[PDB]
């Protein structure tokens, strides 16, 4: 019985490009056990329709997710990840950094 | 192209 | 999905030696049986083959696999009487192995010098049925009845033990009549020189 | 380079719920091709990659029905393992395995691997002869004298050298203008004022395949790797990967350390400074 | 060994339903149901991986079945058709998705008719070793005739002077329909008894072929003239004679 913790990454597809079209990335990994809920936000605001790649796991065992939307960004905008695991007592957010 | 039987542990 | 299984059946002498075939989809193959199937009796796990090219091989019975032209061979040497029975052949689905058509197999023994004859035997209730009886019946038909309408045949080949030899290949016949008659019960066969008539 | 083929397996349990939970995935190279999920609407193994659709019809059959057989396996596996270690129907439980083969740039078989993990922790393994098992424990070591016995591993020789391969190679033949297209790392530096004293320093790799890649720095040719943070390779979403190394600096003090890469896409050893 | 199966032997009215009961002993996780109807051979109905998990097979309209435990697979009939008449097989296997071959248990014979109207009790009778038989290779052969049964459910045995020998018998594997033409035809069974010539001249011995027919139960409603054709024994004796 192990229980690991998720890592969170928030990021675009390609470059920074304001007012564009990108792609928003909520990338979790090393987590145990399977189950996790994660949510994308623009402001704050639960984003409708989201895709999210097939369930797989790294060498150690570990599980990965992709998370990911399409979305025009704003100079304006907030974007973020909800993410919830029964080894977290809250939900753990994640701002997203453009120019990291 | 999958192993076409996995047997039980 | 499709298991077929040939010849479907055969008569061979005892002491002859006979090769049957099962072939199957080699497309995911992963194990194949093979069960020795007595009559009216449950069958039984014989062989297991699994890899290519290789030949298990128990008794005077053995078996050969082509795992990429989807066929496997059930050879049988020097052959006896006790190895006649349905041979059946599965393969895999799942977790699931489907049996093909199964081909049944009958060991005719021959005989210490052959005693060729037919004979007639009366009932109890004086006479009725009066059964008919051919001792040594040569199996070159042996394909069901033979001078039949309204007339019965149950003619089979059968065993031991041994005190003055002893292996079972008679044959049998009777009616509703009792105006019926022996040693003319057996017409659509065609039963040897020999053949003994006591009248 | 070498090249891959793996399947994914992942059954959870669900107490009050109905049947566990049966996610199966297939790989190559970096590329997920198939997919099986047992609360899929569909029920079937579906395509993942525009190379397996062309090839729709019966393939789809054995596919669909040696994984609806594997889960079979699993929905098992989990009473067996239960029984065990003595646990209870209170609570859920994770099954794992992965299989698959590696070839060679020649395409001759190179490694073959069969895996499998009780909840998140190692529990029987296949060596690299594919002879003989490793038990983690004493309740996996019932399943190797049941496996040996059940010659599971010679089955397992023969389809990890027979088919295994024979279709790793099909499938490279099938796709090669993506699966043996490898990119390049797009790579890119940057800067910031943390405070009023110390500065950052970012080294970026975009749009690359395969996921294999390297970044560092080095001061005087003896490298750094103090202060620094190498976040785990991220996919892009169209195929490709990203990646990046930080370091901690004096606003002053900077054009001492460089920024190292490697990559199949481009020969020489990329290097970076600000 | 082995998986227990029962019952052997049973007639049912259309649309009558039915549990058959097969239980293995020896933890083998994977059970299965196969029919036998000649020509296709063992098709499979219904198959069970595990406790707990059941899962459908070839043929598997109008049967259901249970796995609530390792030991016990029971095949429900749910509602009898004519087409349901055959032979079943229950087979178990050590472990799923290996490669372990099945280990069959004892099969049952199943008849499914119109009407129990349609059941007959057989007829047993002895025949007499040719007194020229003797006279040609000093060897004896008995004769034991069995006739005009419904359905092909028996069992022949012999018996001198009080116990069953097997020492010089051949039954027939398999009763025959007394003409295959067709469906109204009763069955047939026959057995051969061969001993010494001088064996049978010994006019001290009783001689007696036996044949149990499975049929009927008091139980099945029985509205006709004719006695009630239930399970019973029934034989043909005979003594030796130098006469
Ligand atoms: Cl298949």
């Amino acid at each position: 019985m192990i229980q690991r913790t998720p890592k969170i990454q928030v990021y675009s597809r390609h470059p920074a490009e304001n007012g564009k079209s990108n792609f928003l990335n909520c990338y979790v990994s090393g987590f145990h056990p399977s189950d996790i809920e994660v949510d994308l936000l623009k402001n704050g605001e639960r984003i409708e329709k989201v895709e999210h790649s097939d369930l797989s796991f790294s060498k150690d065992w570990s599980f990965y997710l992709l998370y990911y939307t399409e979305f025009t960004p704003t100079e304006k905008d907030e974007y973020a990840c909800r993410v919830n695991h029964v080894t977290l007592s809250q939900p753990k957010i994640v701002k997203w950094d453009r120019d990291m | 192209n999958l192993v076409p039987m996995v047997a039980t542990v | 999905l499709n298991v077929e299984q040939s010849p479907q059946s055969l008569h061979v002498q005892e002491g002859d030696s006979t090769n049957f075939t099962c072939s199957f989809p080699s497309s995911n193959f992963y194990a194949l049986h093979w069960y020795r199937w007595e009559t009216a009796k449950s069958p039984e796990a014989l062989f297991v083959m699994t890899l290519n090219g290789d030949e298990k091989k128990k008794g005077r019975i053995s078996a050969t696999l082509n795992t990429k032209e989807g066929y496997s061979y059930l050879y049988i040497k020097g052959s006896q009487p006790e190895d006649s029975a349905t041979y059946l052949c599965a393969r895999n689905t799942g977790n699931q192995f489907y049996f093909g058509t199964g081909t049944s197999l009958t060991v005719i023994p021959n005989i210490q010098n052959p005693d060729p004859a037919v004979y007639q035997l009366r009932d109890s209730k004086s006479s009725d049925k009066s059964v008919c009886l051919f001792t040594d019946f040569d199996s070159q038909t042996n394909v069901s009845q033979s001078k039949d309408s309204d007339a019965y045949i149950t003619d089979k080949t059968v065993l031991d033990m041994r005190s003055m030899d002893f292996k079972s290949n008679s044959a049998v016949a009777w009616s509703n009549k009792s105006d019926f008659a022996c040693a003319n019960a057996f017409n659509n066969s065609i039963i040897p020189e020999d053949t003994f008539f006591p009248s | 380079g070498s090249h891959s083929m793996r399947y994914f397996f992942t059954s959870v349990s669900r107490p009050g719920r109905g049947e566990p939970r049966f996610i199966a995935v297939g790989y190559v190279d970096d590329t997920q091709f198939v997919r099986f999920d047992s609360d899929a609407a569909s029920q079937r193994m579906e395509p993942r990659a525009p190379w397996i659709e062309q090839e729709g019809p019966e393939y789809w059959d054995g596919e669909t029905r040696k994984v609806k057989a594997h889960s079979q396996t699993h929905r098992v596996d989990l009473g067996t393992l239960r029984g065990y270690y003595n646990q209870s129907e209170a609570g859920s439980h994770t099954v794992q395995r992965m299989y698959g083969c590696d070839v060679g740039s020649d395409w001759r078989f190179l490694r073959g691997y069969h895996q499998y993990a009780y909840d998140g922790k190692d529990y029987i393994a296949l060596k690299e002869d594919l002879r003989s098992w490793t038990a983690a424990d004493m309740a996996a070591q019932t399943t190797k004298h049941k496996w040996e016995a059940a010659h599971v591993a010679e089955q397992l020789r023969a389809y990890l050298e027979g088919t295994c391969v024979e279709w790793l190679r099909r499938y490279l033949e099938n796709g090669k203008e993506t699966l043996q297209r490898t990119d390049a790392p797009k790579t890119h530096m940057t800067h910031h004022a943390v405070s009023d004293h110390e500065a950052t320093l970012r080294c970026w790799a975009l749009s690359f395949y395969p996921a294999e890649i390297t970044l560092t720095w080095q001061r005087d040719g003896e490298d750094q790797t103090q202060d620094t943070e190498l976040v785990e390779t991220r996919p892009a979403g169209d195929g490709t990967f990203q990646k990046w190394v930080a370091v901690v600096v004096p606003s002053g003090q900077e054009q001492r350390y460089t920024c190292h890469v490697q990559h199949e896409g481009l020969p020489k050893p990329l290097t970076l400074r600000w | 060994m082995g998986v227990t199966q029962t019952p052997k032997f049973q007639v049912l009215k259309t649309g009558q339903s039915m549990t058959l009961q097969c239980a293995q002993d020896m933890n083998h996780e994977y059970m299965s149901w196969y029919r036998q109807d000649p020509g296709m051979g063992l098709r499979l109905i219904h198959y069970s991986v595990g406790a707990g998990i059941t899962d459908q097979g070839e043929v598997p309209n109008g049967y259901n079945v249970s796995r609530s435990t390792t030991e016990d697979f029971p095949l429900r009939l749910l509602s009898a058709a004519p087409s349901q008449t055959s032979v079943y097989f229950c087979a178990s296997s050590p472990v799923t998705g290996g490669i372990y071959g099945y280990t069959f248990g004892s099969g049952t014979r199943l008849t499914v008719v119109e009407d129990l109207n349609k059941v007959f009790p057989p007829e047993v009778a002895v025949f007499e070793p040719s007194e020229a038989e003797i006279s040609h290779t000093q060897k004896a052969t008995l004769v034991c005739l069995a006739t005009g049964f419904f359905p092909d459910h028996v069992e022949l045995s012999w018996w001198v002077n009080g116990k069953e020998v097997h020492s010089g018998v051949s039954t027939d594997p398999q009763p025959l329909k007394e003409q295959p033409a067709l469906n109204d035809s009763r069955y047939c069974l026959s057995s051969r008894l061969r001993v010494s010539a001088t064996f049978w001249q010994n006019p001290r011995n009783h001689f007696r072929c036996q044949v149990q027919f499975y049929g009927l139960s008091e139980n099945d409603e029985w509205t006709q003239d004719r006695a009630k054709p239930v399970t019973q024994i029934v034989s043909a004796e005979a003594w030796g004679r130098a006469d």
